[PDB]
């Protein structure tokens, strides 16, 4: 099993860990901030997914410094993760294209 | 099971502080928040604050004078609320409740009656109330017991250690010269008393006292 | 901070009739409204979560509807055990907040009081006090007067009255009237009587005893 | 076509239940939702609920006592509404309508009159109403027929199996000793009757009865 597939697998596991830790820590950052909506675990988890995929729905977002710090890590993990799957598919196609010219 | 166990009462001198306890059982998650809610007599529910025991962070109602400090003991599954420098404004029932981080109080403690007063704790006197000799009986009969000269609130009255629940009234205490008085009433089929026994049980949490009193006919 | 308005404060209904409690939020909170029941001397009990979701343990009789700002808790066919204060609570925005509460009150058939007089107890006399206790039990409506007479003369000193809230067993009310004297004041009168004036009878209901 | 076919009436004893049918025709999509709407006499439209026949999921009005259960039969293109434990609150016209999943009720059924009552179904008696002998005729003449002593509602009156529509009044029923009565009126040029025939047709869905009555001059 090639590096690029191990890495994509790793990045998926690591992103799901980031989405759960992020759920938990967003609620922990945002409770105590009057007006905050990112304060129960289930919608925190939905929030973490729409943040990682950079969907920017705009139904939920953090209003505190530590919530926003948590948000930044989730976004970076999401963009890296999905970038790494792209790199992995590039490698696969470059390989399949070497072979298809008998290199 | 009882998910949340709180002490029935605390008496506190004006100016003094008190730590309320809340010992949790059933399922505990990392996600669990313990909340505290204040209810003054004849008034509604007031959210005081929250703590997450797994991390130990606490948030408080901004809109009210901060009286409280929340701590928890991870090992003994107990949350504490330190109310400090109390006055008669702070006399109330304080509930603890458990929230799974999903927004609603699944389960509440039975609540701690906190009374701020300079007066001494006093256990109640319990007195039987059996009818007079000349009173005619219906198919039913009414018995009671008189719980007087106790402080502070509350008391819990039960009949036949809790097995008698149908036909029971407990009147709200009246307060007279820094001592409370109430009475409770029980109705049973006239045939069933006194051949079947009838006992009032009177717990006074503040004095750690519980007394029974059998109701027998007047001699 | 979100304000929850519960109007009206009191809601009267007849037995078996449908009843709706309103909760209005000061801004949209989707379906993040939960409903609690608190009976007399009892702790709150969750009835409905997220505006409409059943809790196991709760009679099917209870339901919830609404979204945004306007929320309703309903009971199809009310009964005596429903007599309580009902609160709403939001979890959309920090901090969580409660509605001021709505009392349910049932209008049942008029019922005359069952009256019981108790002479003071020997145990009480032993400590130089004497309380004469009168129970006016299971009556409706809740308006009622109690009169004391000693040896046929009316008495007002040393009398303390207590009324219960509407009974969650039968929708009735009850009241205690307790005449307190010293052993001595009690020892130098014969007859103690408790007289109850209620809507259900032009005549008082009277109970007496003689210390003899 | 008629896109949605509902039975004209159902009588139901108080406490009893009833299944209303709604047989669809024209185009059917996977996307199609069938809705039910309640209208009490002299009142407005009340959304009861929806089902998607292709998947069989149903949603209901939360704001009202759940009386209904929605099912559909994919094969027979029929949606059903089981209303259970009815009372006189539930007496109403229940419409079914079809929504293409784009938000608006393109097409409605003719509606089922549901009456909750202990009274027996009774077909109507139909009586002619031809003028008396002494009545003078204008350029027009008025004829009618009297539909009395039926239960429950409704009846449909037409003239000349529906070919006569101009000059027709049907009065709302009045209800007297658990039986309804109405009358309907028809005006035709005085020349055209009786040389051209005039027949009232009276359908009573609840009793599956339809009767004709020719209006002829009094002998």
């Amino acid at each position: 099993s090639a590096l690029h597939w191990r890495a994509a697998g790793a990045a998926t596991v690591l992103l799901v860990i980031v989405l759960l830790a992020g759920s938990y820590l967003a609620v922990l950052a945002e409770r105590g901030a009057p007006g905050a909506q990112l304060i129960t675990y289930p919608r925190a988890l939905w929030w973490s997914v729409e943040t990682a995929t950079t969907v920017g729905y705009g139904d939920l977002y953090p209003v505190t410094l530590w919530g926003r710090c948590v948000a930044v890590v989730v976004m970076v993990a999401g963009i890296t993760s999905f970038g790494l799957v792209t790199a992995a598919l590039a490698t696969w196609f470059v390989g399949r294209e070497q072979e298809r010219r008998g290199h | 099971q009882v998910q949340l166990q709180q002490p029935g009462a605390e008496l506190v001198k004006p100016g003094a502080s008190v730590k309320l306890s809340c010992k949790a059982s059933g399922y505990t998650f990392t996600s669990d928040w313990i909340h505290w809610v204040k209810q003054r007599p004849g008034h509604g529910l007031e959210w005081i604050g929250e703590i997450i025991p797994s991390y130990g962070r606490a948030n408080y109602n901004e809109k009210i004078q901060k009286k409280a400090t929340l701590t928890a003991d991870k090992s003994s599954s107990t949350a504490f609320m330190q109310l400090s420098s109390l006055t008669s404004e702070d006399s109330a029932v304080y509930y603890c409740a458990r929230e799974r981080g999903d927004g609603y109080f699944a389960v509440w403690g039975a609540g701690t009656t906190v009374t701020v007063s300079s007066a001494k704790t006093t256990p109640p006197s319990v007195y039987p109330l059996a009818p007079g000799s000349a009173a005619q009986t219906n198919s039913m009969v009414t018995l009671g017991c008189l719980v007087k000269g106790y402080f502070p609130e509350p008391v819990t009255v039960t009949w036949n250690s809790g097995s008698l629940s149908s036909g029971v009234h407990t009147f709200p205490a009246v307060l007279q010269s820094d001592l409370y008085t109430l009475s409770s009433s029980v109705t049973v089929p006239s045939s069933s008393w006194p051949s079947e026994t009838v006992t009032c049980n009177v717990a006074h949490p503040a004095s750690s006292t519980k007394v029974d009193k059998k109701i027998v006919p007047r001699d | 901070d979100i304000l929850l308005t519960q109007s009206p404060a009191i809601l009267s209904v007849s037995p078996g009739e449908r009843v709706s409690f309103s909760c209005r939020a000061s801004q949209s909170i989707g379906t993040d409204i939960h409903w609690y029941q608190q009976r007399t001397n009892g702790s709150p009990r969750l009835l409905i979560k997220y505006a409409s979701e059943s809790i196991s343990g709760i009679p099917s009789r209870f339901s919830g509807s609404g979204s945004g700002t306007d929320f309703t808790l309903s009971i199809n066919s009310v009964e005596s055990e429903d007599i309580a204060n009902y609160y709403c609570q939001q979890s959309n925005r920090w901090p969580f907040t409660f509605g001021s509460g709505t009392k349910l009150e049932i209008k049942r058939a008029d019922a005359a009081p069952t009256v019981s007089i108790f002479p003071p107890s020997s145990e009480q006399l032993t400590s130089g006090g004497a309380s004469v206790v009168c129970f006016l039990n299971n009556f409706y409506p809740k308006d009622i007067n109690v009169k004391w007479k000693i040896d046929g003369s009316e008495r007002q000193n040393g009398v303390l009255n207590s009324w219960t809230d509407q009974d969650s067993k039968d929708s009735t009310y009850s009241m205690s009237s307790t005449l307190t004297l010293t052993k001595d004041e009690y020892e130098r009168h014969n007859s103690y009587t408790c007289e109850a004036t209620h809507k259900t009878s032009t005549s008082p209901i009277v109970k007496s005893f003689n210390r003899n």
